[PDB]
């Protein structure tokens, strides 16, 4: 099994899958929660893009790089007016700096 | 069944009801629908907060070597307070 | 006392095995119920040990003393050996609750002597000086 979050600009999903599960059927979940068709869903591993037939284990995700306390980030676009918009994940606040005690 | 948690910059963070009743205070917040604000919760560590809901719901009660939960020194004192207000 | 290993004289054959990312520290209760501390584990090895039925063991991180488990319990007793197979001792990490679980993360980054530098609340510097400790895990078993 495999655990990530299905990031799409300030929205963040954590479920869980398996490496053998397949793009497309991740977007049938994507659907359950978002309620969007998987025809308007891209689905991408680092800037790279995922073929709805690919498993996870050929997208390079792994049980041992998709831990249930550290998950793999999926990268996520909707098809807005049958046109595909850019990936754009908005990144999470900046940690403060380290006090010196530490 | 879901359940949103929003953070302080804006972040929306879905997961299921199940692992976010693991905090007490979700769970009385909890009963917007299916949705809770967090006003002092930024979303780098409300985003490791349900890290551990996954990690917790799912080592606990398995026969399954525990691994150990990462927590960097950055984000320590904040997960602590968050942790510490939300009793999980 | 009542948390203390019984002077039974029979021998019983354990194997402690640590599947535990810490480095562990195996904790013999003696016929006082005091506890005594014993050789340490390395993470991911295991020992074949010489006990005796009826006494108590529990196991903690040999550095911050933080509390583990043994055969899914904290207090691991050895029984008679069947067949000549060893009795295994599991010693695995607790699902430690975030906040413990954060406290053991800032006791290892800020020394002690500092923990009341830290923007927090007052409460919680009594939470990160109040170390666990075996004494104090042992009134909690006794009571129950």
């Amino acid at each position: 099994d495999v655990f990530l979050m299905i990031r799409r600009h300030k929205t963040t999903i954590f479920t869980d899958a398996k490496e053998s599960s397949t793009v497309f059927e991740l977007k049938r979940i994507v659907e359950g929660i978002l309620k969007r068709p998987p025809d308007e869903q891209r689905l991408y591993k680092d800037d790279q893009l995922l073929d709805d037939g690919k498993t996870l284990g050929e997208c390079g995700f792994t049980s041992q790089t998709a831990r249930p306390q550290a998950p793999a980030t999926v990268g996520l676009a909707f098809r807005a007016d049958d046109t595909f918009e850019a990936l754009c994940i908005e990144p999470f606040s900046s940690p403060p700096e380290l006090p010196d005690v530490m | 069944m879901y359940v949103k948690l929003i953070s302080s910059d804006g972040h929306e963070f879905i997961v299921k009801r199940e692992h976010a009743l693991t905090s007490g205070t979700i769970k009385a917040m909890l009963s917007e629908t299916n949705e809770v604000n967090f006003r002092e919760i930024p979303s780098h560590v409300l985003s490791k907060v349900c890290m551990y809901f996954t990690y917790k719901v799912r080592y606990t009660n398995s026969s399954t070597e525990i691994p150990e939960f990462p927590i960097a020194p950055e984000i320590a004192l904040e997960l602590l307070m968050a942790a510490n207000f939300l009793d999980c | 006392p009542v948390l203390r290993s019984v002077n039974s004289r029979e021998p019983s054959q354990v194997i402690f095995c640590n599947r535990s990312p810490r480095v562990v520290l195996p904790v013999w209760l003696n016929f006082d119920g005091e506890p005594q501390p014993y050789p340490t584990l390395p993470p991911g090895t295991g020992r074949r040990i010489h006990s005796y039925r009826g006494h108590l063991w529990l196991f903690r991180d040999a550095g911050t003393h933080d509390g583990l488990l043994v055969n899914q319990t904290e207090l691991f007793v050895p029984s008679l050996n069947v067949d000549g197979q060893p009795i295994f001792a599991n010693i695995t990490l607790p699902v430690y609750t975030l906040k413990e679980r954060c406290l053991q993360v800032v006791r290892s980054l800020v020394k002690p002597e500092n923990y009341r530098r830290l923007d927090i609340v007052r409460s919680l510097y009594e939470d990160l000086e109040d170390h666990p400790n075996v004494q104090k895990d042992l009134e909690r078993l006794t009571q129950e």
